[PDB]
């Protein structure tokens, strides 16, 4: 007899052992980024003679 | 002259150890820090 999930399920000759394990773990990396810049440059010059 | 520097480095791994309900509280990551307490629940008795 074998049991998986309320199923029962057989085990071939060459197969040692077979069981669901959870071994779960996820990753997530999220980046965020901005960059700003401005110039801006008045000139003005009069002259009367 | 104006500058301005943005940088959010936000990051995350959870580790949830039922296998197919494993999926479900680690990928809720997506603006929900919290998980879901049916899911929770639900994870649980899986």
């Amino acid at each position: 007899p074998h049991y998986i999930l309320n199923t029962r399920f057989r085990k071939p000759y060459n197969v040692e052992s077979y069981t669901p394990q959870t071994q779960g773990k996820y990753e997530f990396i999220l980046k965020e980024y901005e960059s700003y810049s401005d110039f801006e440059r008045n000139v003005t010059e009069k002259m009367a003679s | 002259a104006a500058s301005g520097t943005q940088n959010n480095v936000l990051r995350g791994e959870p580790f949830i150890r039922g296998a197919g309900f494993i999926s479900g509280l680690s990928y809720l990551e997506l603006d929900n820090p919290a998980g879901n307490k049916r899911r929770y629940s639900a994870w649980a008795e899986s």
